[PDB]
């Protein structure tokens, strides 16, 4: 990955890096909360 | 940990809406000592409730002996 991440700037990665961990402590989130209440999976019913 | 402080313990007046309160932050802080210690023998940090007698002082010195309570969410 690092190589990938070789072609921004600093300025970019960085900005990059921010949206991630945000998007771990959803993700953190939903897989304890599925883990407990069964709903790793969810099933769409409709299309959007 | 902190909200429950926030909204427990009056700061300009040195006090807890009630002891059984300070208790209740005192035992969610002792759970996430337990969360975040993963090996049998260290002692809790909040040993007597008395700490949280002035809290705010005290409870940064907890919290900054577990990092990553700062990090991560709570558990489901």
């Amino acid at each position: 990955p690092k190589y990938l991440f070789a072609t921004l700037d600093k300025a970019q990665y960085e900005a990059y890096c921010v949206k991630v961990q945000a998007r771990q402590k959803k993700a953190y989130r939903f897989f304890h909360n599925g883990l407990i209440n069964n709903k790793l999976f969810v099933a769409k019913d409709k299309a959007p | 940990v902190h909200r429950m402080v926030e909204l427990m313990y009056v700061k300009h007046e040195k006090r807890w809406i009630d002891p059984s309160l300070k208790k209740l932050t005192g035992d969610f802080i002792r759970r996430v000592e337990e969360r975040f210690t993963s090996v049998e023998g260290q002692p809790s940090l909040l040993q007597n409730y008395s700490d949280l007698d002035e809290p705010y002082p005290a409870v940064d010195r907890i919290l900054a002996a577990y990092p990553e309570a700062s990090t991560q969410l709570i558990n489901a």
